[PDB]
RNA sequence: CAAUAGGAGCUUAC
């Protein structure tokens, strides 16, 4: 969980004072202390009744309301983004709709990406939960 | 936010009036805040993880208040012990010796 | 017979860790629980 | 007045003594060879199918760090000064890598020799990944198991080491002068005696040690510089040295041009 | 045999299904051989009991 | 994970030497002598090869999911 | 429709949003989507 | 610092910090200053 | 909520040292400099800017 | 043109 860096102890330029520390940009460029980051988002469908359930689906503007301010143009027809796609902040990675109880009768419950993070989708998993409703896990990847 | 705007700059805990002082802005890349090294003593700060807060005055009265009462040059001498609180530190002292 | 050196001590310690590992207290507690504690709680 | 005395000269490294030049000149030459001599390196990677255990940007970083033959890179243009859209044939070199493991035992290693040059501004001798010998296997890139595949289209471009270390033609430029401290430019830390506790420079026998009767000289400047350039095979040592000199010359000519054409 | 409930299992214990299965089948079951166990899995989340 | 192409500190290419280093280690030669023959003379380059841990062997053991 | 893959038996297939989530060859319970078809660029830095 | 603050005002005293910092930092950059394991070692007679 | 409260127009990040800044200068990241703002009344001395 | 609450736990700098 570390790397053997070559360290000098010197008052070189004054940028390492009070527990600061100068690092070689070239060594960073060659891969020193470089790390991968994986974030996984989760979501599933709930059952609010008999025939009232949620659905993974790309929410069209006409039948849906209160759509997030991110872009939906990355979801496939199943409401899921595909692995291998570049994703920015505020982008939707799991589209989901919750029906409106008693056209234009649906609200969205989509999961956007965190407003700070960039990265690349790595592994979009799809299964069913304890109660047999559809279950999705999406692992993102990035490099820091 | 632009160069030379007065902003109130602050580290917790704010034990005395010189823990929160008004600084002039200089815009830079590389997402950390930059401080001249002689003001790290009144803040009791160092550069091993610390974070500090920045408050932007939203009117001219508060700009003038910051620049004429809270500015860093005005707090060099403290009333706590009628002596300076900012000095030469930590490599400039060794080098000047 | 000769004097036990530091390396002999590290050989002994390697034997200790080969047997027990680093989380043996958790595992042994839970094995004791499932072997005896549940039945004893049912028969309390 | 400047003089060069080569002490060792092979393809990858040259060891030479530089003399009758100012220290600023020698240090500027060292810096130029480390940072501003253009080379060729993969600057854009395109993944088609990567089912290996390694991640995409991991492999991209490794491919960018692969030395490529750059002998003719100076007759080439920077991709920011070409009228062309998405890479053309004259300001970029396109490489292909295709690898695949078939079978259910063993591991197939993917080496840099497997990179294949497809296009490039012929007949310029640029682009090929550098091999040490005829039988060299190159750099390790990835490893593959059953049914795992790697399909990559790399683009190579011209750049310098200021932007990123992968364009550096040099590894380490050893550099020293005045082995006997006649100029007193250093001041030796010691416990008992500074002469016993400090190892001799490898060029100590190249200069006369100071005599005990000698007094300090305040006219002497540094005049002889011993430096050992090493390369990564992308350029040859004489090529690195000569193009560092030429790059410095053209930087000074640029300054002169701006000065004269500022009147 | 009345079913009275489900007890969570400590991984790598005598009642875990990974206790057997020497390294090859551990690899086939997607389990890291360095993983030492000692924790529980509740709703897919690893939980450790602090003494 | 896998042997780095360059030395972090100076930039010498060490990515083509890991297999040779392992072959040198099989016939009994100790690490310093193997690093000497591969002509790694600076201790930065030497610690590049001497401290590498090859984890790709462990990562490759989990069956490809495609 | 869109290509999926088993997690246990590595079978490739494609489901069309109305059959349940299952593998043909084995019948396993967990599936992963397939990699996209678009082309992805990296900076090699 | 106290003298310059009292005689010249806060602005000149503030600029004094910068002047001294810059001069001394340049000199130390081209002089150098380090510390090593040998700086904590006393000779044999002092150890006795 | 009365003796102390959360306020708009504030920022926070790690601090670093800079020997080349003046005593009353603070270096502000570009992203924060663009996220935070100051309202400047338009007048006949600053309209071009 | 609209992004819940309450708790517990682990941490950061003094
Ligand atoms: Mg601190
Ligand atoms: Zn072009
Ligand atoms: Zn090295
Ligand atoms: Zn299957």
């Amino acid at each position: 969980a570390g790397q053997n860096a070559i360290v000098a102890i010197a008052c070189y330029s004054g940028y390492n004072q009070e527990d600061s520390m100068i690092m070689n940009q070239s060594s960073i460029d060659r891969g020193l202390f470089r790390s991968l980051f994986f974030r996984s988002y989760m979501d599933q469908e709930k059952r609010f009744g008999i025939s009232i359930v949620e659905e993974f689906e790309k929410p069209t503007r006409a039948t849906t309301l209160r759509l997030k301010h991110g872009t939906y143009e990355k979801l496939d027809e199943d409401g899921l983004i595909a692995p291998g796609v570049r994703v920015s902040g505020d982008d939707i990675i799991i589209g989901k709709t919750t029906p409106i109880p008693p056209y234009h009768t649906k609200r969205d419950a989509s999961t956007p990406l965190r407003s700070t993070e960039n990265g690349i989708v790595d592994q979009v998993l799809l299964t069913t939960n304890q109660e047999g409703l559809k279950f999705v896990k999406v692992r993102m990847r990035t490099t820091k | 936010l632009m160069d030379d705007d007065p902003v109130l700059f602050n580290r917790q805990p704010s034990l005395h009036k010189m823990s929160m002082m008004a600084h002039r802005v200089k815009v830079m890349p590389y997402s950390t805040f930059r401080l001249n090294l002689s003001v790290t003593s009144p803040y009791n700060a160092d550069f091993d993880g610390d974070e500090m807060n920045l408050h932007v005055p939203q009117s001219e009265e508060t700009r003038a208040e910051l620049s004429q009462l809270c500015a860093v040059p005005l707090q060099i001498v403290s009333p706590q012990s009628n002596k300076p609180v900012m000095g030469i530190v930590q490599d400039t002292l060794c080098g000047v010796r | 017979d000769d004097t036990i050196t530091t390396e002999d001590c590290w050989t002994v310690i390697s034997a200790f860790f080969e047997e027990k590992g680093l989380v043996s207290q958790q595992l042994d507690s839970f094995d004791e629980f499932m072997e005896t504690s549940i039945q004893d709680l049912v028969w309390e | 007045e400047p003089k060069v005395n080569i002490i060792n000269a092979q393809d990858d490294e040259v060891e030479l003594m530089l003399s009758d030049v100012n220290l600023s000149l020698a240090n500027s030459l060292r810096r130029t060879m480390l940072a501003e001599v253009p080379t060729l390196a993969i600057d854009l990677v395109e993944i088609k199918m990567n089912t290996s255990v390694l991640a995409d940007e991991f492999i991209s970083h490794r491919l960018g760090l692969i030395p490529l033959v750059s002998e003719d890179v100076e007759e080439m243009k920077y991709s920011r000064d070409c009228t062309c859209e998405d890479y053309c044939d004259e300001c970029s070199v396109v490489l292909e890598l295709s690898a695949r493991h078939e079978g259910e035992e063993g591991t197939t290693d993917v080496y840099s020799s497997s990179l294949i040059k497809v296009s490039g501004p012929g007949n310029l001798n640029v682009g090929e990944p550098v091999r040490r010998d005829d039988y060299d296997q190159g750099i390790l890139l990835c490893k593959l198991r059953n049914h795992q595949e790697l399909n990559i289209r790399c683009i190579a471009k011209k750049g310098i080491a200021k932007e990123h270390a992968k364009w550096s033609p040099c590894s380490a430029i050893a550099f020293e002068y005045d082995p006997h401290n006649k100029l007193k430019h250093t001041d030796f830390w010691f416990e008992v005696d500074a002469k016993k506790e400090w190892p001799d420079s490898k060029y100590a026998t190249w200069e006369e040690p100071p005599k005990p009767g000698e007094v300090f000289d305040y006219k002497a400047k540094p005049n002889r510089f011993y430096m050992t350039v090493e390369t990564t095979g992308s350029l040859k040592a004489n090529q690195v040295f000569s193009r560092g000199i030429k790059t410095l010359q053209e930087k000074l000519a640029n300054v002169l041009f701006e000065l004269e054409n500022s009147r | 045999k009345v079913h009275i409930g489900k007890v969570p299992i400590m991984l790598r214990s005598k009642f875990c299904s990974l206790r057997t299965l020497d390294e090859v089948d551990l690899y086939k079951m997607k389990e890291c051989p360095y993983d030492m166990g000692g924790y529980f899995v509740i709703n897919g989340s690893e939980k450790v009991l602090i003494a | 994970m896998i042997i780095p192409v360059r030395c972090f500190s100076c930039g010498k290419v060490v990515g083509d030497k890991w297999d040779a280093y392992l072959r040198l280690l099989e016939e009994g030669k100790q690490e310093g002598d193997a690093l000497d023959e591969l002509k790694l003379k600076r201790y930065c380059c030497r610690r590049m090869v001497l401290t590498h841990v090859d984890l790709i062997e462990k990562f490759l053991r989990y069956n490809p999911l495609e | 429709g869109v290509k999926y893959t088993c997690g246990a038996c590595a079978h490739n297939f494609s489901l069309n949003k109305s059959d349940p989530v299952r593998c043909k060859e084995c019948g396993h319970r967990v599936i992963y989507k397939a990699r996209t078809k678009r082309m992805i660029q990296f900076d090699a830095r | 610092i106290h003298t310059v603050m009292r005689e010249k005002g806060p602005k000149i005293c503030a600029e004094l910090f910068g002047n001294i910092q810059k001069v001394v930092n340049y000199w130390l950059l081209h002089n150098g200053f380090s510390i090593g394991i040998g700086d904590a070692i006393a000779d044999a007679s002092t150890m006795k | 909520n009365l003796m102390g409260k959360r306020v708009d127009f504030s920022a926070r990040t790690v601090i670093s040292g800079d020997p080349n800044l003046e005593l009353d200068q603070v270096g502000v990241p570009i992203s924060i400099a663009k996220t935070l703002s100051y309202p400047e009344t338009v007048t006949q001395y600053n309209i071009h800017r």
